């Protein structure tokens, strides 16, 4: 229901990943903004990275099920995440509460996220 | 069921509902309707006293599609996104945590960009006065010419510490201590649309404790509520701010004069119960009576330090022959040269009040 | 050169635009009203942009030189304004403030704004080398006699209509400190339209805002002024400033009006203030001083700046404002 | 003037080996000023490398072919980091000397020196375990790579993750100071009690890290016991992680 | 088998525990039945009074999962994972290590985040007075408005370090030390509950050994369990302590009082045989000499004990007039100052009494 689901393999994720990650420096002047924005909708997901200066966003395309959603989830978390798996990893990340719980084959991680719409207003 | 917390639930919207600061009010105004506003705004005052709250509201009369005034509307885009604190380039910024050269300028490099919303890019950066000498420079490098809508807003308990050429680039408003009355007017008017009983003399009680400010006001009328079951009476509050008592140096050197031993060891016992070392409490004693000596030998030896307790000095100063004070004075000081080595000190401290309460 | 206060400049200005200005002074008011009206003037006169330089250890003389040499694609005339360290040029900075003059030309209105240069500074071959047609302005802080007389005059600049009590309570509260004095004036002006600004309308709109040096505070004591000296260490105590060198300035200058008093009933005051190398503005002060104070009076200062030290050197430095008040309270008896 | 008590004439890539196996566990600064060092002793034809820090230890223990007294000296981290510096992966024969109070090697045309610590290197046949009843068998790398996954997400200031042993699935859990958890599973062949024990995941995959082997064994005793790691094919070196309170 | 210290096995688990602090206590249960829950606490308070013990059991009450109670109710999960030490909801923060700025930005950057399992995120952040006022001015921020899910639970012993503007924004709680017979009553509770026998003289001892807290009431029965075999008696408690029977002190002062020298070399030579120690016994009689000069300011100083000797002080006050009181207890003082540089600590306290003697308000010795 309210569980935005995301299956992807994770060279399809590896370099919107990178692209993304570029406004997110050292400190950010808003908590919130070292973070990702990240967006199932449409059958396409959205990457978003902003500085409250510049915003960068890669989209892909999804071919797996799923069902739309959005959530904010940490940058260098999700990133050493998706890297750190084996390659050809097919990454399922689902939202349960306020945690994303990323799964890959035995590999389970649940991290702590922040709400969608707190996240600026890119609009 | 909510019982927020009444401070911030409290905090003021329009420039209305501000207690006190009515001159402030008045330039601000006068500058937002009239005149054109200057490039920086500088705020100090007290602890608790309404900077932060006053620099909010000016950023809220800055950004607002009614245009730059003084009470621009209610319940607005800008308005509103300003008072959830979800103002996108509304600025905060703690000084303290950005006192670093690089992050100061980190931060000033983002004046050049243009405003997300609204019409002024408004910097709200509290304690201003504990930025490095370096990153203060740089602020007054990058105040001197501002972007036509970028604006600073500056906050700070002590400006003293503040170099004056501060003032050579932005105006300040100095915010005076809110007194008795009006303290005790906001608590009425909170109470009465809170809904919660109360007497007029446990009012003056929160407000004569609150020393001045209105946060320390609020703070304790919510605790006087929470343990009063919101019945807020006087003995509720008188209690609860015994139990917040730290005036006993004061209280010893007045029962003392007054050769009252009984109120003598009761106050001590109440110190004990503090558990105040007791080294401290007989220097600050006579730190009271040289302070006492001096206001004696001229009216001007008494500073804002002591404007809390101004009163009583006064009276003592006026009644106390310089003579008792000498011998109080050489009393206390024999006693805490003799305290170490004395029994435990609890009651050394309290013989060295007999030796003085001797000289009757 | 052209040697010219505040009150002057803006009548020199519309003289004609010279070679160079150079302001000279201790108040930072004075100093950027005259460097405002110097490029006012300069605008109406064509000159457009301004250019800022902070002589740093590491300014890059490079760009300031080029900027001599640095025509103006789409604008026209330029100044150059540089920023003078507290304590002013060496040999470094005034070589190159000495190439800098052997650069100026029809344009660059140089400006030059900091603190007064020593008799040392004053001899050397860059202040020579605009020696003949630079305006100089001296922008130093009015002093205690002089304040009441600066503000008044100020006031009626402003069309402003001050008493002799909001006056004193002006000096009083702001002084050392005019900039905030300008912006208090202005406040009062604002608030008050009227311009009738009584004791009761600047006593409700003023804060204790003034800044002073320990000698402040040694000639307020020299001076006996008790409450004066009191609100001196009250304002000093507010700014942070350490005890141990108003311990220092008060030690040296007790030590001598000792040796002063010792002395008295051997050689005439003229005779020692002279020997002991007395500056003639203070003379009359100390021998007021010395007249004032008694003997036993000044071994029991001795005791207490010595009981004062001696608290403060042991590590403790508690309450050490009490035991300065003190002093104070008795050498103004 | 030189007594060599204990002569060794052994190849150097023996000794790369050795002190590569035991290098990492050892103590930067601590308080027990005889762990700041590495212990070579010499038992007949056998050569042994321990070191330790009170959370870890490292032993290596391989023969030589020479037989040599026993003895036990203690060279600092500053003479065994400079020997590893200088040491290379080559085929000539080093030639230790140990004498009284300092340590000498020949190493082809280069002489290292250094100084001895001066105290009793604690006995590390009590640190092992006296009853590995509990056996984790399972391939060196696929450990490595679960206890890299698991630790992903593990902090400088909180490094640490329990190990659930089951049937034959073998759970890593990491926490943090975040409370954000991570799990790894795998398919260790396994015959005993469920249990849980914690361990830094740093001092594990180090150990990892030291062996170089196509799959491991964990023996294990008891959830409050330290765990041992060798080779599941050799016994050239072995390994001792003490568990962490949980 | 193990017996968990006192402290640690004794420790509060629920507001009907806490003995004394009646303010604070009422203050938490009143406030969490209203639901006013404010989100910065300052629990100030001299060592051992319970801070910590209320801090945790005021975080057990607003995480029950039962729902919101004045006291830790029917303890749940999360109650119990609290009592064991483990996290549900306490980030337990020491703030010696966190002084720095660069650190409490960190602390800060991470509290906007939902809270596992639990309904707040409660920070303790104990001696939270030695942090830095750039630390305190950049949490400054957090405490005037914290994230609904962030609770600031703070505790110190000295109030007056802490910057007033920190202090406005907070709830000011302060723990008054606890008094003698509420610490009596806790140790028999104590001892009661742990099947050991004791005296009530025993008890009445340690009480006043502690000074007004807890803990150091719990570490000195410990250490009196210890000195026995699983009991504690006067004889046990009173060789711990140190503190010499009351008769022989108060015969000296009597003899010395009365001015016989004979009675006072009896009494002192009969005191070195018993082994102890005489600046105990010099201390014990100043202690004697200011009860005496109190119960002369007023008969409110007495104390509950010192029973078994309070006719004979009634009798002392009324005898002896309080400038000789002042002249014995000057003369006593002088002597414990100079104890360390007499020839024997016995010589010195011998030559003390000897001086007091001699320089008797009413009977000198006799001279020559
Ligand atoms: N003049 C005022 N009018 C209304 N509320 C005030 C005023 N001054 C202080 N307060 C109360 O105190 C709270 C904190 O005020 P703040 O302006 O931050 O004080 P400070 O000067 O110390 O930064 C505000 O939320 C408000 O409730
Ligand atoms: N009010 C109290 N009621 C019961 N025991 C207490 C109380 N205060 C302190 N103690 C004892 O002290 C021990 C530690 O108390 P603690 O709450 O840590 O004091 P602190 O305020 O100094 O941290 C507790 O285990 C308990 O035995
Ligand atoms: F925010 Be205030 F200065 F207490
Ligand atoms: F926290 Be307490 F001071 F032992
Ligand atoms: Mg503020
Ligand atoms: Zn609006
Ligand atoms: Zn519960």
């Amino acid at each position: 229901g309210p569980h935005m689901k995301f299956t992807v393999e994770r060279e399809h994720l590896l370099k919107p990943l990178q692209q993304v990650s570029g406004p997110l420096g050292g400190r950010p002047t808003l908590p919130i903004l070292g973070n990702l924005l990240l967006q199932v909708a449409d059958g396409t997901l959205s990457l978003t990275g902003t500085d409250l200066e510049m915003e960068m966003v890669a989209r892909v395309a999804l071919v797996q099920p799923h069902e739309p959603g959005a959530t904010t989830v940490p940058a260098r978390k999700f990133f050493d995440i998706c890297r750190g798996l084996p390659e050809g990893a097919e990454i399922a990340v689902q939202l349960e509460g306020e945690r994303m719980l990323v799964r890959s084959g035995r590999s389970r991680f649940s991290l702590s996220t922040l709400p969608a719409a707190d996240f600026p207003n890119l609009d | 069921m909510s019982y927020q917390v009444l401070a911030r639930k409290w905090r003021p919207q329009t420039f209305a509902d501000v207690v006190g600061q009515e001159h402030v009010l008045t330039a601000l105004a006068n500058g937002l309707s009239l005149g054109r506003i200057h490039h920086a705004y500088l705020f100090s005052g007290t602890r608790g006293v309404g900077k932060t709250s006053i620099a909010r509201l000016l950023a809220k009369g800055l950004n607002c599609e009614t245009g730059i005034t003084a009470t621009p509307c209610g319940v607005c885009d800008n308005c509103r996104e300003i008072e959830q604190g979800r103002f996108v380039d509304l600025i905060e910024i703690d000084a303290a945590s950005r006192t670093k050269v690089e992050d100061t300028r980190d931060l000033l490099d983002n004046v050049q960009y243009a405003p997300a919303r609204g019409r002024f890019k408004v910097y709200l950066i509290d304690e201003v006065h504990m930025l490095s000498r370096h990153s203060f420079n740089a602020l007054l490098k990058t105040l001197e010419e501002p972007p036509e809508h970028v604006k600073f807003l500056l906050a700070t308990t002590d400006p003293q510490k503040l170099p004056v050429t501060i003032l050579s680039r932005c105006l300040q408003f100095h915010l005076k201590a809110l007194d008795v009355e009006q303290i005790r007017h906001q608590l009425e008017h909170i109470l009465n649309e809170e809904h919660i009983a109360h007497e007029p003399r446990a009012l003056q009680l929160l407000a004569r404790a609150a020393e001045g400010s209105l946060r320390d006001a609020l703070s304790l009328t919510d605790q006087a509520i929470a343990s009063g079951d919101g019945q807020v009476s006087t003995q509720a509050v008188s209690a609860m701010l015994g139990t917040l008592d730290d005036d006993q140096a004061l209280s010893l050197v007045e029962a003392m004069v007054e050769a009252n031993g009984e109120r003598v060891m009761a106050l001590i016992n109440e110190a004990a119960a503090r558990g105040i070392e007791w080294e401290a409490l007989l220097v600050e004693m006579l730190g009271l009576l040289h302070r006492i000596a001096m206001v004696q030998l001229s009216p001007a030896a008494l500073g804002n330090d002591m404007a809390a307790i101004e009163l009583r000095m006064r009276e003592l100063a006026r009644t106390i022959p310089p003579t008792d004070i000498q011998l109080y004075y050489q009393t206390l000081l024999i006693g805490r040269k003799e305290l170490p080595y004395a029994p435990d000190r609890r009651m050394g401290v309290e013989m060295t009040l007999l030796r003085a309460l001797a000289f009757h | 050169m052209i040697r010219l206060y505040p009150e002057q400049l803006r009548a020199q200005l519309n003289e004609g635009l010279r070679a160079a200005y150079l302001l000279l002074g201790n108040d930072p008011l004075l100093l950027q009203e005259s460097q405002d009206a110097v490029r006012q003037v300069a605008a109406a006169q064509g000159f457009e942009e301004h250019h800022t330089f902070s002589i740093d250890p590491n300014t890059d003389w490079n760009a300031i030189f080029s900027l001599c040499q640095a025509m103006s694609l789409f604008a026209s005339r330029q100044t150059l304004l540089l920023l003078l360290p507290e304590n002013g040029p060496n040999a470094a900075i005034n070589e190159q403030l000495l190439t800098l003059t052997g650069l100026l030309h029809d344009d660059l209105l140089l400006i030059v704004r900091g603190n007064k240069l020593s008799k040392a500074q004053e001899n050397a071959a860059w202040f020579t080398a605009l020696a003949n047609r630079s305006v100089q302005v001296t922008c130093q802080t009015p002093e205690q006699a002089q304040l009441p007389r600066w503000v008044a005059a100020r006031a009626k600049q402003l069309n402003l209509e001050l008493d002799d009590a909001a006056n004193q309570v002006l000096c009083y509260c702001y002084e050392g400190n005019l900039l905030a004095l300008a912006q208090a004036l202005e406040r009062l002006s604002l608030l008050w339209p009227d311009g009738k600004l009584t004791l009761p309308r600047v006593e409700q709109a003023v804060n204790d805002a003034a800044h002073f040096t320990p000698f402040h505070w040694v000639d307020a004591l020299l001076m006996g002024k008790s409450k004066r000296a009191l609100h001196i260490l009250q304002q000093l105590r507010l700014e942070g400033s350490e005890p141990v060198i108003l311990l220092r300035t008060l030690q040296r200058e007790l030590l001598l009006l000792v040796n002063l008093k010792r002395q008295s009933a051997h050689t005439p005051l003229r005779a020692l203030f002279d020997k002991h190398r007395v500056w003639q503005n203070r003379r009359g002060m100390m021998g007021e001083a010395l007249n004032r104070l008694s003997q036993t009076q000044l071994r029991q200062a001795v005791q207490l700046l010595t009981r004062t030290e001696l608290t403060l050197k042991q590590d403790y430095g508690q309450s050490v404002w009490a035991e300065l008040e003190g002093l104070s309270l008795l050498l103004c008896h | 003037d030189w007594q060599s008590e204990v002569e060794f004439t052994l190849p150097q890539a023996t000794m790369k080996r050795l002190i590569e196996a035991t290098q990492f566990s050892m103590a930067h600064q601590d308080v027990r000023y005889y762990l700041n060092g590495m212990l070579f002793e010499t038992e007949g034809e056998e050569l042994r490398t321990v070191a330790t820090d009170g959370h870890r230890l490292a032993v290596c223990s391989m023969p030589i072919g020479q037989s040599l007294p026993s003895h036990s000296v203690i060279v600092p981290r500053k003479g065994v980091i400079e020997l590893m510096r200088m040491l290379d992966g080559g085929d000539n024969p080093l030639r230790v000397q140990i004498g009284s109070n300092n340590i000498r090697a020949h190493v082809g045309d280069f002489i290292f020196t250094s100084k001895l610590v001066d105290g009793r290197f604690p006995d590390y046949r009590r640190v092992l375990p006296k009853n590995p009843d509990k056996h984790l068998e399972a391939g060196c790398d696929l450990l490595k790579q679960a206890f890299a996954r698991a630790a992903i997400l593990s902090n400088e200031k909180f490094r640490g993750v329990r190990l659930y042993v089951s049937e034959n699935q073998l759970k890593i859990t990491a926490n943090n100071p975040e409370q954000e958890e991570a799990e790894e599973i795998l398919d260790v062949t396994y015959s005993g009690a469920e249990m849980e024990i914690g361990f830094n995941v740093s001092y594990v995959l180090d150990v990892l890290n030291a062996l170089k082997c196509e799959n491991v064994r964990m023996m294990l005793t008891d959830s409050v016991s330290s765990v041992q790691i060798e080779d599941a094919a050799s016994q050239s070196a072995a390994y001792v992680v003490m568990p962490m309170r949980l």
